[PDB]
């Protein structure tokens, strides 16, 4: 009855950078562990804990280090970042009484760039739909551009009224490259949004497509003319 | 109440890394197996050691202990792990598994841990549990083993049934090896005591099998209550090998026998004299530099 | 380390010069169970020792039986040395055929 | 290495069936259990299966193992969209805490819906208001219309995705294209019956 969350969400690493995962959980439990997944391998161990302050080597321990500070929280460390580094990081922990009892964070997704000059929050464009389907369909698609985007450590969102929609809500899977040719090339995405016509030529409701954007925050800290592209909500509105 | 069947198991940790498990057989004082860490399978050291069991079936039971021997490694280097500033290599482990034998079907097993040559755990019923005297830090590793329903399912399985089971089939089949008799050889000498003036007489008795064993000093039908027996120690060729001291002043030989009563001999006791033509002729050919 | 190895050396047989024998070097009560063993003839090492496979009796006392064929002399001096972390020295017990 | 997972990739109607194979080597093999992972986020367990010869079931899923085989077979009844995730075998070698996990790679599930009522269509959708951006994309098309990937370094093609209503219990597949309109989609092979 009880949470194991990881923190941060998504990292931004660079080159040769220290980094630090975070991993708290309240199940009461003794057993902690650090995981890493490469694509097409499967959950590597990459260190785990008894206890404050147990520390043991799994199959993946070298470049990495961990500490357990208590009970309820196991820090992992990335030594030194590597150059084109795309990884995520998996905590979980599990009762030292009952081996089928193990439970796992939501994710830690990381990437490491180039220079932080390359790093740009999402510019968001609504488009209202067309007459052609309203009249033809009986229905109304409200599509949503994600652009310009780097990293792709975004969440997108609909609101409607000011409440959050799911149903006849669809976002792309997978980002698009713009520049396909850079290793720092900036992501596209977009999202549709299917509702009747009854409901959308009533401009009483409020549409609104919304991406968060993770990003900097004041300690990780630049010096460029451009606006700093921190943690934020980037939004576009309609009627 | 005849026969005691033990499997031991001696398990060697120096450091985090290095290792070693080795198994020796016993029913009786007779081996019947041996496990060296280095092989990989079981050996027998008697041509009846399988048993009564087929092919099919000791191979499943040394499979089962080939994933046993490298399941039970690990798990003692992870409660090490566990147990950090507790416990700490080196580590010693002994386990001592398997069932007496009882005449008209009966039976009782064991499964005994030792930790650091002292007797910490054993299997009773379904769980392990620690004994009297225990260090009170075993509690928590004796939660977490028990935690393990499939390991303890086949050690009820191994103990309540292929002990009694295996070790019938044993007892048949050795019956000639269980039930030899093999005759003592007795040979007398003597060293000066610490009292000066005085002397004392060992009775050598060597060769004889099985253990139990009747030597005593002898003057006439008299028993010298000063007689010392000594402990039993092996040959190499299984059999016993025991002697029995006496202190006398110089001058009290003459007159004294030891006197060696061995179901091998029939109701005949082998009565050595010290004063006999044979002792006098076998210590001609005893003699040396000191 | 913890606990010192007993050693008995005895024969196999009734000693007689001169004629074939058995030399029995058993090394008892020792902890940690690991331990070297040589038998000797006159202070150098005799090549082919036979060894059994160490074992423990009910009180967890380890033992270990060495055995060599030998020939006993009048001179020839045969002995059994043990080196085992208990001790800071290679404890050495000659055979005795009085005692 | 020692738990392996087939197929790589399944693909399965929408309210059909889906099976999903995995097989081990990993001794001992104290237990097996599956976990769902969604995209972007952690795994969630499905079932755990103990026995020498073992069937569990949750909700829609269920799962049998044989320890004899050395192998487990997930079955999902009636797929929905929501399945559409990375599924994933693992096998524990030990039935205490003192053991050690061991994962296998995954299977991706991708469910495709069933459309039937398709309308392929293309439409132009303006921004709104300040600045007059146009971003068409044909939706409305059957399954089998699958959009091929941009061959123009200029226009970016999104790939189809599936949108439901809930209320109406109403699905469609959809694609994006932005850089006109009815030159957009000439490289995927439309439906030739194709409004306008
Ligand atoms: C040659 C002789 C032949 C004569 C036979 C006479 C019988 C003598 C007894 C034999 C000795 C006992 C051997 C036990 C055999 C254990 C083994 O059969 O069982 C299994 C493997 O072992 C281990 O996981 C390691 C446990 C490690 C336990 C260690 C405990 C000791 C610790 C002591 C504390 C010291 C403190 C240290 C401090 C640092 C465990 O399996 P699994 O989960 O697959 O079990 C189940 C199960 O098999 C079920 O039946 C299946 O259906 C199921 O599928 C399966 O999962
Ligand atoms: C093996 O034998 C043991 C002991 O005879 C059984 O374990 C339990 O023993 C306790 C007392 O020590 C009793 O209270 C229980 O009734 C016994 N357990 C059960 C489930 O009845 C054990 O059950 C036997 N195992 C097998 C597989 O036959
Ligand atoms: C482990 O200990 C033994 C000493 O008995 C030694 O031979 C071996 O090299 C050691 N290994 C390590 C980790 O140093
Ligand atoms: C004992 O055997 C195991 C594998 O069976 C091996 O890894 C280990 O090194 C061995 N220990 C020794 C030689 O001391
Ligand atoms: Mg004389």
């Amino acid at each position: 009855g009880g949470i194991i969350t990881q923190t941060p969400k998504f990292l931004i690493g660079q080159e040769g950078q220290k980094l630090t995962l975070k991993c708290q959980q309240n199940f009461n439990h003794d057993t902690m562990y650090w995981y890493r997944q490469d694509s097409g391998k499967g959950l590597r161990l990459i260190y785990y804990s008894y206890g404050a302050g147990s520390t043991e080597k799994g199959d993946l321990s070298e470049g990495y280090d961990a500490s357990r500070e208590k009970k309820s929280s196991f820090s992992l460390t990335v030594t030194s970042a590597q150059k084109n580094e795309m990884a995520v990081f998996l905590c979980a922990s599990g009762s030292l009484l009952d081996v089928r009892e193990v439970f796992f964070g939501k994710g830690t997704r990381l990437t490491v760039v180039e220079a932080l000059k390359n790093v740009f929050p999402p510019e968001v464009a609504v488009f209202e739909p067309s007459e052609a389907e309203i009249s033809h369909t009986q229905k109304a698609t409200l599509v949503c551009l994600a652009t310009g985007f780097y990293p792709d450590h975004v969440e997108l969102s609909w609101w409607v009224n000011g409440k959050e929609v799911h149903s006849g809500v669809c976002t792309d899977p997978q980002p698009l490259k713009e520049q396909p040719a850079l290793n720092d090339s900036r992501y596209a995405l977009s999202s549709r949004l299917r509702v009747s016509a009854t409901f959308w030529q009533n401009p009483r409701n409020h549409f609104r497509c919304q991406v968060q954007f993770y990003g900097l925050s004041e300690n990780d800290e630049w010096t460029q003319d451009r606006a700093k592209p921190v943690t934020q909500i980037v939004s576009a509105e309609a009627w | 109440k005849n026969y005691t069947f033990r499997c031991l198991q001696m398990s060697s940790f120096a450091n985090r890394s290095w290792s070693r498990t080795d198994s020796v057989v016993w029913l009786g004082d007779l081996q019947t197996h041996r496990w060296s860490n280095d092989s990989a399978t079981i050996s027998f050291t008697k041509p009846w050691s399988q048993g009564k069991l087929s092919n099919q079936q000791w191979e499943k039971l040394q499979h089962m202990f080939q994933v046993y021997r490298v399941s039970f490694t690990r798990d003692i280097q992870e409660l090490v792990k566990m147990m950090s500033p507790k416990e700490d290599y080196p580590i010693e482990i002994q386990l001592s598994a398997g069932c007496e034998m009882y005449p008209g079907n009966a039976s009782e097993s064991f499964l005994h841990v030792a930790f650091q040559g002292k007797y910490v755990v054993r299997f009773w019923g379904t769980s392990w549990q620690t004994v009297p005297g225990a260090p009170s830090w075993l509690d928590l590793p004796i939660k977490v083993l028990n935690a393990d329903q499939g390991t303890s399912a086949t050690v009820q399985m191994l103990l309540n049934d292929t002990c009694p089971l295996f070790v019938r089939g044993l007892l048949e089949a050795g019956k000639s090896d269980l039930e030899k008799q093999e005759k003592p050889v007795a040979w007398l000498s003597s060293v000066p005591s610490s009292a000066h003036g005085h002397r004392q007489l060992v009775c050598h008795v060597s060769g004889f099998y099985p253990k139990p064993v009747w030597v005593m000093w002898m003057r006439g039908d008299q028993e010298q209550q000063g007689t010392h027996r000594g402990d039993f120690l092996p040959n190499a060729d299984e059999t016993w090998y025991l002697q029995a001291t006496l202190d006398v002043e110089a001058g009290e030989e003459a007159g004294l026998a030891c006197r060696v009563k061995h179901s091998s001999l029939g109701g005949q006791d082998i009565i050595l004299y010290w004063g006999s033509l044979h002792h006098i002729l076998d210590a001609q050919k005893m003699v040396w530099n000191h | 380390i913890q606990k010192t190895p007993q050693i008995q050396v005895y024969s196999r047989h009734p000693p007689e010069n001169g004629k074939p024998n058995i030399l029995n070097c058993y090394v008892t009560q020792f902890h940690p169970p690991h331990i070297e063993i040589q038998m000797l003839k006159n202070g150098k090492k005799i090549p082919k020792v036979e060894m059994s496979d160490m074992s423990f009796s009910k009180d967890w006392s380890f033992y270990i039986l060495a055995h060599t064929e030998f020939t006993p002399t009048e001179t020839d001096t045969y002995a059994c040395r043990v080196k085992h972390a208990s001790m800071a020295e290679p404890k050495t017990v000659y055979w005795d055929r009085d005692m | 290495t020692q738990v392996e997972q087939s197929p790589q990739s399944l693909v399965v109607r929408q309210g059909e069936n889906s099976v999903l194979q995995c097989n081990y080597s990993v001794t001992p093999d104290n237990h097996l259990r599956w976990f769902k992972q969604d995209t972007g986020k952690g795994l969630v367990s499905l079932t755990v299966l103990v026995d020498q010869k073992d069937k569990t079931s949750n909700g829609r899923y269920s799962a049998t193992l044989d320890k004899d085989a050395k192998h487990s077979t997930l079955h999902i009844t009636a797929t929905l969209l929501d399945d559409t995730a990375t599924y994933i075998c693992v096998v524990g070698d030990r039935g205490s805490a003192l053991g050690r996990l061991h994962f296998g790679a995954g299977t991706q599930l991708i469910v495709i819906p069933d459309i039937q009522n398709p309308d392929p269509a293309v439409y132009q959708l303006r921004d709104s208001k300040s600045s007059d951006k146009s971003v068409c994309l044909f939706t409305d098309f059957d399954s089998q219309t699958n959009v091929s990937q941009s061959k123009d370094s200029d226009v970016y093609i999104t790939d189809k995705c599936v949108l439901d209503m809930r209320s109406m219990d109403f699905k469609s597949n959809s694609a994006v294209a932005w850089s006109a309109c009815a030159n957009a989609f000439n490289n995927s092979i439309i439906p030739e019956d194709t409004f306008f």
